[PDB]
């Protein structure tokens, strides 16, 4: 359950298709916060048009090392 | 059987290490010694003061000593503002090259360390003023020492040791310490700062070979003995007067001027004289209540019996309490460590605010580090109270003596008591660390607007009517028809007003929204530490988990791991766990008061003011701020005169970071590592030869909360000192 | 019991490889516990000082130094095996003591044949305040 | 205008913080398209900045010398002046806070009155704790009519070793 | 360390335990690092080159960002 | 005989007894001279876990 | 080395005896109970003080009592 | 954490940065060898000279971080 949220989370909230094409200058987000109380600058503006909490599981880099290039897959 | 704990034949048949350990920790309760009686008690208390006395003399005449061989006084005289001051020299094989250079300050030929006890402010502004009175006075103390010391071992004799009644007569005692010992002493020293320290502010050298021939006041004693007293001040000395000289001095003598003095920002000399005058007369006048062996006087039994209100409000009132504390030590020793504890914090409290010493204020480095130990050792003191009570309780508290009087009637309602402390203790915590995080995380959204600030509109409205006029609140003593304005308008209200109302002393420095929680911070600690004292102290004897308290004494390690467990039951273990909250609270209060000088002497007030809210503001403007220059003490690219306290920073940390492991480790996992240990030095070769004369053992549990609470006390005490100094001394004078 | 049975030696010992935990120099120098019993077959159990021993049929004898460990092993035997074992204690000159069971049933039954001690006929509670024994060197409950 | 303070109506430091946050906000809408979701975000949260600064102003509110708010707490000082509502109102959380203590008391005296009390505390007794949350709304008069009667607290059967 | 810092604190840096003064080098693991790297000339020689760049002497990088560089041992 | 109904809640009076100033249901009563011969049951365990025990005739109070 | 003490609120239910992991007390006979018999403890120089049977007696207080005192080589539970 | 400590600190100093036309620039300045020989330099070069951004992490994308900081110190 915890690995698909994962892969939900990549397909959905992510920026995956953006980091795809330039993977050396955006940096990778996989997780949207709602504006509540405050909570806006969490969102962090990560590139590509997407703005998110900056992730370091390497989900990116495995997603990348075998084939996968649409959210569709994920 | 050996015979190093002469005193206790138990520890003496003892065949282990706990034998040498419990000889060094039993010595000085002489009510638990074998064959000892009440006057045998009483007769070795009054040895061991004299024994304290002597040392406490011989360590003032070592400190006046040191200063007089290594300390430039005489230089530090001449400029009191530039040079500074130096505590004695330095000797060290271990030092280096660059170690000797740059220990070299103050104007030396050697390597010393500046002083920041404040003795040169003090003896400056008291009349020393060569390097030779602080030698002559140094062997005076030393001879009165020695004299204190055979007069210990003198009343050590038969033929000349005291009786029991004469311990027991608190009429007598009361009488003569509070007009010999509180009142003639005083008088003696109105005295000397009448006929030295005010003609030595004047540039009038008064000494031992011409003080008989140089009258103190132009009149001399004519108005005393004369309706002409005001005489004694009639020319104060000006606002333009310099303090080493004459240029514009007074005749007066007796003054009473509110405020500072403009050039050394401290009391007016000719004040002190006056306060002291006016505390001996009261004092003496104060001595001659209680009756001694004469037909008047008053009976301290007498007036705790008729102090009983009537309808029951106290029931018995004050019956017995006369006997119960004059029958037990532990009474007297916790009312007074209670009363020396609070005063201690009065002095802390009022010398920063109102400075006594000459060039004080100025000295940034020694008004922290006196504020700092002031309060530190207020803090142990009023711990020590407590703890003494509770042994009080437990040891002489016999409750058919007093029975239905206030000391019997406070421990009907001791679960009352504990539990509304725990209510007010519990709203406290909640409440600061709750406004405290919500300014935080509104802090942190990148929104300063949306945190609480609460105006103490209570303290300041306080500031406001003692003459602070910059609140607004149109109060008395502020104001320009009020009663108490009119009154002393002549006296001392325009010297008050004059330094109330400068924003550059310390004298009611300006609150703000900052002060307040933090303040609500002092009342939570002070509230949380007297509860855990206060627990631990009527809780002493007996509990419902183990009625039997009282019977397995004061320090005991459990009571098994029966009945879910009696882990730290004692009261001893009561007050090992407030030593922690004393620790926390006494940080605290000096956090905040190096915090707002340290934002007042460097000009910017606003950064403290508007970075004091949140605790990452405190982390960040506090703790890693002004730590710049304390670690970079020695570096890979050399080092300074701030490496000593940059190293004892780090060796304060080792200390506290050591009483973790007995804290957190207990006994039996150590005590099957040194069997281990043990038959290994038993079956190895060559070193079989040897053996221990006493078998080795692991701590007690008492032992090791001990030595742990001690290395926890000694590292957070390093630690602190150490920065405190550094970061003061490292960017200021 | 009935007669203490006099510690003798020539006892088989049971088989046991050679332990690491026992005998030290307090077992010479002051004192040492040896305690005795009687094997029905031939048997495993576990000493209280490393691994496992066996038993030797007939009589058995093991010595050791403190006398908690001669308790727990005549505990498990008595618990695991239904034995009735019994030690001494050896002093430095050699001098034999009995020690369990002194009157030789068992020390949880009556018997009627021992005198109490150390019994105080009040209720706990009852007992007076720290304040009455002073510098009478005395306690409460020795009072 | 009290303890010192000015109205956050006619203070520097307020505007000088309130442009402060629209350009550090601002600074970030140039990295986005002028038709997108980030783009979106961004105005919606400067609208709510400027909204909460003209809130939190006009008001009453006063800071002082920083644009911070401060809050007056002294009742007689804070209703002299228009400022009861910044703290003054300290009976919404007594209400809220008697609410829970009348309906945790009530539940507990009710639940005793059974044979074994204890697993109603673990296993709680839903229709009973849903009647008994919806019948204290009126806590104050229930307590003031509980107190007269004696029957809040009790004489002396407490587990004390005193 | 503590003797490193009693040496640093009382102004003597030419007694400390550093590369400058008096020295402790692991040759050991310099000797493994050493043999991993001539490694694929003598003791694999269908390996291309060294299972890692830990130890060799060809800094790579991605984007202008370091990605694997030689490490030294002192 | 000597002592209080069986079957009726008492109060203890023990001072040092960790159900003081409580209610007790007699669970028995002994008749055969000894020191404490009421024996007592009461709902909540105490600290070591135990329900019940014996008390004297003196330390045996009627409920309220 | 230890003292401990039997209070006459003893029941006679010999868990004290049973729990004992040194053999230090005993059931002697007695005219107070129900069971006719009350704890002694004749061999106290062999206490050790890991209070066993303050857990194993179930009245309330307890009728048993272990005083810690001065420590001996069979107190301190040495085996060196 | 002595073991995360060494890792962090010697990537930092010796292995990651960034590579320009004249030489490679690492993350710090390169002083794993010449502060890590007394207990000052690690109380002084890596938790007081780094966590610098963690306590200046207020108002920034990163604010949680701060938050967690002390939260966890708590
Ligand atoms: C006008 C009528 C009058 C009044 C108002 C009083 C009032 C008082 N009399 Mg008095 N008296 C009167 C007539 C009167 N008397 C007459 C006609 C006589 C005969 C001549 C006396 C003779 C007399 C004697 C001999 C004594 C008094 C005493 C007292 C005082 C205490 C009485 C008491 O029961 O303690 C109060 C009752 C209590 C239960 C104490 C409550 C303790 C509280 C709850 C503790 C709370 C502390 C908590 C931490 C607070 C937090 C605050 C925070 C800052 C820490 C009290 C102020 C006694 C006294 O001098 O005490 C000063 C005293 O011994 N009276
Ligand atoms: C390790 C598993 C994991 C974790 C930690 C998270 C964590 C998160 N998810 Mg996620 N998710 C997961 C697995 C996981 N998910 C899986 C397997 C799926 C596929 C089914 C999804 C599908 C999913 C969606 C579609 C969304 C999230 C969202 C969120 C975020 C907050 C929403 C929330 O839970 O509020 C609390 C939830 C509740 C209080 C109750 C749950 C809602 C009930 C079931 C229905 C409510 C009815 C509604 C009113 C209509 C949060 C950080 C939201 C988000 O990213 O925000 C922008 C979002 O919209 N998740
Ligand atoms: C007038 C006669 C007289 C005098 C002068 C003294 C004097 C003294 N007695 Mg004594 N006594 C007397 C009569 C007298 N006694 C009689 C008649 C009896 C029998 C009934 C006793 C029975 C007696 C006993 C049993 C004991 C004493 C003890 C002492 C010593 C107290 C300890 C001390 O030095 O604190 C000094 C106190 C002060 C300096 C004043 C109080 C200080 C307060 C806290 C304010 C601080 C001042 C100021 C703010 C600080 C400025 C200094 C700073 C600038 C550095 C002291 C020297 C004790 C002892 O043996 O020696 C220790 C003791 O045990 N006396
Ligand atoms: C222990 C405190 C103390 C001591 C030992 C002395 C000692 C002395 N004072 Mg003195 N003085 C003191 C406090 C003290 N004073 C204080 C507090 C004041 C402020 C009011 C003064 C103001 C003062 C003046 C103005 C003068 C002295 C003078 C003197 C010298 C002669 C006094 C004399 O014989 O007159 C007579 C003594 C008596 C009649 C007996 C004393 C009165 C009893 C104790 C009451 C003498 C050595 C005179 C002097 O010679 O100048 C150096 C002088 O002119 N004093
Ligand atoms: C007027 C001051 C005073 C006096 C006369 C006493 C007197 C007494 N106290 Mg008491 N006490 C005091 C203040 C005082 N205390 C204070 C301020 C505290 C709070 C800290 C305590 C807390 C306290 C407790 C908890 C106990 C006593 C006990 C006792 C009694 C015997 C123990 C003893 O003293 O042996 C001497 C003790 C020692 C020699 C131990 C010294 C080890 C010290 C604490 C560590 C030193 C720190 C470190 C090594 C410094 C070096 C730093 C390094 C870098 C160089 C005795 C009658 C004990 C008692 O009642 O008997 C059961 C008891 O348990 N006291
Ligand atoms: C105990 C400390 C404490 C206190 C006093 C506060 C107080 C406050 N916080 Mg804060 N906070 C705290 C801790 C605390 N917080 C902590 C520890 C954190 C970290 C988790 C936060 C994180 C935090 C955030 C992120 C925010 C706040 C916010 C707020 C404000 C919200 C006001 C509100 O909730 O709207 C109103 C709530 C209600 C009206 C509740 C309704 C309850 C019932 C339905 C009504 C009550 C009955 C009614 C009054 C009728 C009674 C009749 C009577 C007259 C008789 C408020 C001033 C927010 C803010 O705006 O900052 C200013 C916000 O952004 N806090
Ligand atoms: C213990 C809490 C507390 C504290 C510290 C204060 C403090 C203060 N109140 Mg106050 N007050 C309180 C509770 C408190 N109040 C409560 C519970 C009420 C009822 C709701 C009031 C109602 C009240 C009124 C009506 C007034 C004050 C006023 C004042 C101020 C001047 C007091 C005065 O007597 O004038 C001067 C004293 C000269 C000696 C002062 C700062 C006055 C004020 O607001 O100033 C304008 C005012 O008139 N208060
Ligand atoms: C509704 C039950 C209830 C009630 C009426 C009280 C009432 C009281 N408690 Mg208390 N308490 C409770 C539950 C309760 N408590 C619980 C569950 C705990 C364990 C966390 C505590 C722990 C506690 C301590 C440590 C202290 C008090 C104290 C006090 C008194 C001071 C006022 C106060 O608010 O303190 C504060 C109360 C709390 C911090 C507890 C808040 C937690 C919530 C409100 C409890 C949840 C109750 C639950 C929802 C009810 C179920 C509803 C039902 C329909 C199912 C007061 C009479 C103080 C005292 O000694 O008296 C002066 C004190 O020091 N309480
Ligand atoms: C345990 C115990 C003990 C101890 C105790 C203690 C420790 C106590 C304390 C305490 C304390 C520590 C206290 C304190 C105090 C103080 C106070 C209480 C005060 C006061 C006063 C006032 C009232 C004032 C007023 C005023 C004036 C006059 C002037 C200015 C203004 C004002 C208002 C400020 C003993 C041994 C005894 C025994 C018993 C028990
Ligand atoms: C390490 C450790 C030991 C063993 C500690 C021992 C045996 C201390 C002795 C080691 C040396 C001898 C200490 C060095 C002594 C000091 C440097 C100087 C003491 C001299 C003063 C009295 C003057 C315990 O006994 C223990 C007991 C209970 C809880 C935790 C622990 C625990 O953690
Ligand atoms: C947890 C119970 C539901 C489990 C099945 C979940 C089915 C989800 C199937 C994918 C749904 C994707 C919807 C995305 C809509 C927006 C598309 C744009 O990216
Ligand atoms: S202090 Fe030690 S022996 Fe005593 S109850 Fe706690 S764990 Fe057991
Ligand atoms: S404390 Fe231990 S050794 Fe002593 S009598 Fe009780 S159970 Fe036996
Ligand atoms: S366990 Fe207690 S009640 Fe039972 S026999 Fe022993 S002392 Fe008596
Ligand atoms: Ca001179």
């Amino acid at each position: 359950i915890w690995l698909s949220g994962m892969y939900f989370h990549g397909a959905r909230f992510s920026n995956y298709e953006g980091w795809l094409s330039d993977p050396t200058h955006i940096k990778p987000s996989a997780q949207v916060v709602w504006p509540i109380v405050g909570q806006e600058i969490l969102n962090g503006d990560v590139g590509g048009g997407f703005q998110g909490i900056q992730i370091t599981s390497g989900f990116f880099q495995l997603w990348r090392a075998s084939g996968i290039t649409s959210e569709l897959q994920l | 059987t050996k015979l190093f704990p002469k005193f206790s034949q138990g520890l003496a048949q003892d065949p282990s290490t706990r034998r040498i350990w419990y000889g060094l920790a039993t010595a000085h309760d002489f009510e638990s010694h074998d064959g000892m009686t009440e006057e045998n008690l009483y007769q070795k208390i009054f040895a061991s003061h004299f024994g304290q006395l002597a040392i406490i003399f011989l360590w003032t005449s070592g400190n006046l000593f040191h200063v007089a061989w290594q300390g430039n006084f005489e230089q530090w005289v001449t400029d009191p503002i530039h040079v500074r001051p130096i505590a004695h020299a330095i000797w060290d094989p271990h030092f280096g090259q660059p170690a000797v250079e740059a220990f070299t300050r103050g104007g030396a030929s050697g390597p010393v360390n500046i002083a920041t006890s404040g003795v040169y402010q003090w003896w400056y502004t008291i009349g020393l003023r060569s390097n030779q009175e602080l030698y002559v006075s140094s062997v005076f103390l030393a001879l009165v020492s020695a004299v204190f010391l055979f007069a210990g071992w003198l009343h050590l004799q038969p033929n000349f040791q005291p009786s029991l009644s004469w311990f027991k007569d608190a009429e007598s005692r009361l009488n003569h310490h509070l007009a010999g010992l509180f009142g003639v002493s005083s008088l003696a020293w109105t005295g000397h700062l009448v006929h030295v320290a005010i003609p030595e502010s004047r540039g009038q050298h008064v000494g031992w070979d011409n003080f008989l021939s140089v009258l103190p006041h132009p009149q001399g004693l004519t108005p005393f003995w004369s309706g002409n007293w005001a005489a004694y001040a009639q020319n104060p000395d000006t606002a333009s007067h310099a303090f080493g000289t004459a240029d514009g001095s007074g005749t007066a003598i007796l003054t009473f001027l509110g405020g500072f003095h403009p050039q050394t920002q401290s009391l007016w000399l000719s004040d002190m004289a006056h306060h002291h005058l006016a505390i001996a007369v009261l004092f003496i006048v104060a001595g001659h209540m209680y009756r001694t062996n004469f037909g008047i006087g008053h009976r301290l039994e007498a007036i705790l019996e008729a102090h009983t209100p009537p309808a029951g409000g106290l029931g018995a009132g004050h019956k017995g309490l006369f006997h119960t504390v004059n029958n037990s030590l532990h009474f007297q020793l916790g009312l007074a460590l209670a009363s020396v504890g609070t005063i201690t914090s009065l002095v802390a409290q009022h010398m920063y605010s109102l400075p006594p010493y000459a060039y004080l204020a100025v000295d940034f480095t020694t008004q922290a580090s006196l504020y700092t130990h002031h309060q530190y050792i207020a803090g142990f003191i009023m711990c020590g109270a407590f703890a003494h009570g509770a042994i009080f309780f437990i040891r002489d508290y016999d409750p058919e003596q007093n029975k239905g009087n206030v000391l019997a009637r406070v421990l009907d309602h001791k679960e009352a008591i504990i539990s509304h402390l725990s209510w007010v203790s519990l709203f406290l915590g909640f409440h600061t660390l709750g406004l405290y995080v919500h300014n935080d995380v509104v802090q942190a959204f990148g929104t300063p607007e949306k945190q609480i600030l609460i105006e103490p509109v209570f303290a300041q409205w306080i500031q406001a009517a003692q003459g602070k006029s910059l609140y607004g609140f149109d109060l008395l003593l502020a104001s320009s028809s009020s009663p108490a304005y009119s009154a002393g308008q002549s006296l001392w209200l325009p010297g008050w007003l004059e330094a109330i109302n400068n924003n550059q002393n310390s004298l009611f420095l300006t609150i703000g929204p900052g002060d307040f929680l933090v303040h609500h911070a002092i009342a939570l600690g002070l509230h949380t530490t007297t509860l855990i004292l206060v627990k631990g102290a009527l809780d002493a004897r007996g509990s419902k988990l183990m009625p039997d308290k009282k019977d397995f004494g004061y320090s005991f390690p459990c009571d098994g791991p029966g009945r879910g467990g009696t882990c730290d039951i004692s009261a001893y273990d009561a007050f090992y766990l407030a030593v922690f909250w004393m620790l926390n609270t006494i940080g605290w209060v000096t956090f905040y008061w190096h915090w707002k000088h340290l934002t007042l002497w460097q000009g910017n007030v606003s950064q403290f003011d508007e970075s004091s809210t949140y605790l990452m503001g405190w982390l960040r403007d506090y703790l890693w701020l002004n730590s710049s220059q304390l670690i970079n003490g020695y570096n890979p690219f050399g080092m300074n005169s701030l490496s000593v306290w940059a190293w004892t920073f780090l060796f304060g940390h080792l200390v506290y970071a050591t009483g973790f492991m007995f804290l957190i480790s207990w006994r039996g996992y150590w005590q099957e590592l040194i069997e281990t240990l043990v038959w290994a030095h038993e079956k190895t070769p060559l070193a079989n030869l040897v053996y221990w004369k006493d078998k080795p053992v692991a701590l007690s549990i008492v032992q090791a909360r001990l030595v742990g609470l001690a290395h926890f006390s000694v590292g957070y005490i390093f630690t602190y000192a150490a920065f405190l100094i550094a970061s003061t001394a490292g960017r200021f004078g | 019991p009935w007669k203490q049975p006099e510690l003798d030696p020539d006892t088989p010992s049971p088989i046991f490889g050679g332990s690491t935990g026992g005998l030290l120099r307090k077992a010479q120098v002051e004192e040492f516990y040896v305690i005795t019993w009687e094997s029905p077959k031939e048997q495993i159990f576990e000493m209280p000082t490393g691994g496992a021993a066996i038993m030797r049929k007939g009589p058995n004898l093991l010595k050791f130094a403190r006398k908690e460990q001669c308790m727990a092993l005549t505990t498990q035997l008595r618990s695991k095996f239904r034995q009735t074992p019994c030690f001494y204690r050896v002093y430095a000159d050699g001098k034999v003591q009995y020690l369990h069971p002194k009157d030789g049933v068992y020390p949880e039954k009556v018997n009627a044949g021992r005198v109490g001690v150390n019994q105080n006929m009040r209720s706990i509670g009852k007992n007076v305040d720290p304040i009455k024994v002073k510098f009478t060197g005395s306690a409460p409950f020795e009072i | 205008d009290i303890a010192g303070l000015t109205p956050c109506s006619e203070s520097k430091a307020y505007n000088k913080l309130e442009r402060k946050e629209l350009k550090v906000l601002d600074k970030r809408l140039k990295q986005y398209e002028p038709g997108s979701a980030p783009y979106l975000a961004l105005q919606a949260t400067k609208e709510r900045t400027e909204n909460r600064f003209k809130t939190y102003a006009k008001q009453g509110l006063l800071c002082g010398n920083d644009g911070l708010p401060h809050l007056i707490s002294d009742p007689g000082l804070a209703l002299r002046f228009n400022h009861a509502g910044e703290v003054f109102i300290t009976f919404g959380f007594l209400y809220v806070a008697g609410y829970i203590g009348h309906v945790g008391r009530q539940y507990i005296i009710l639940s005793k009155e059974d044979a074994k009390p204890t697993d109603k505390e673990i296993i709680l007794d839903v229709p009973l704790a849903l009647k008994l949350a919806f019948q204290g709304w009126a806590w104050p008069l229930a307590s003031i009519q509980e107190l007269r009667n004696g029957s809040l607290l009790e004489k002396d059967e407490n587990i004390t070793v005193s | 360390y503590i003797h490193n810092d009693t040496m640093s604190a009382l102004g003597r840096p030419q007694d400390m335990f550093s590369d400058t003064a008096i020295q402790l080098q692991p040759v050991f693991a310099q000797w493994i690092q050493n043999t991993h790297f001539t490694a694929p000339q003598l003791t694999a020689p269908n390996a291309l080159a060294a299972t890692s760049l830990t130890w060799g002497g060809d800094v790579v990088a991605v984007g202008g960002k370091v990605a694997m560089m030689p490490i030294a041992l002192g | 005989e000597i002592g209080p109904k069986r079957g009726s809640l008492v109060k203890v009076l023990r001072p040092e007894s960790y159900w003081y100033n409580q209610v007790g249901k007699v669970v028995s009563v002994d008749q055969s001279g000894i020191r404490y011969p009421v024996v007592v049951r009461f709902e909540n365990q105490n600290y070591a876990g135990v329900s019940t025990n014996n008390y004297a005739l003196d330390e045996i109070e009627e409920v309220k | 080395a230890h003292v401990v003490k039997i209070y006459d609120t003893c029941i006679g239910c010999t868990q004290c005896v049973r729990a004992c992991p040194l053999d230090v007390l005993e059931m002697v006979p007695w005219d107070g109970c129900k069971a006719a018999q009350m704890a002694s403890s004749p061999r106290t120089e062999d206490c050790v003080g890991c209070k066993r049977c303050e857990t194993a007696c179930p009245t309330d207080f307890l009728s048993v009592r272990v005083y810690l005192g001065n420590e001996s080589t069979r107190s301190l539970g040495l085996a060196y | 954490s002595i073991v995360i400590f060494h890792f962090s600190w010697k990537m930092q100093s010796d292995v990651w940065g960034t590579v320009t036309d004249s030489g490679v620039s690492h993350i710090t300045g390169g002083n794993f060898a010449q502060s890590a020989n007394t207990i000052n330099g690690w109380l002084r070069d890596f938790l007081w000279a780094q966590s610098s951004q963690v306590i200046q992490s207020y108002g920034s994308a990163l604010s949680a971080y701060g938050l967690m900081f002390l939260g966890a110190h708590f």
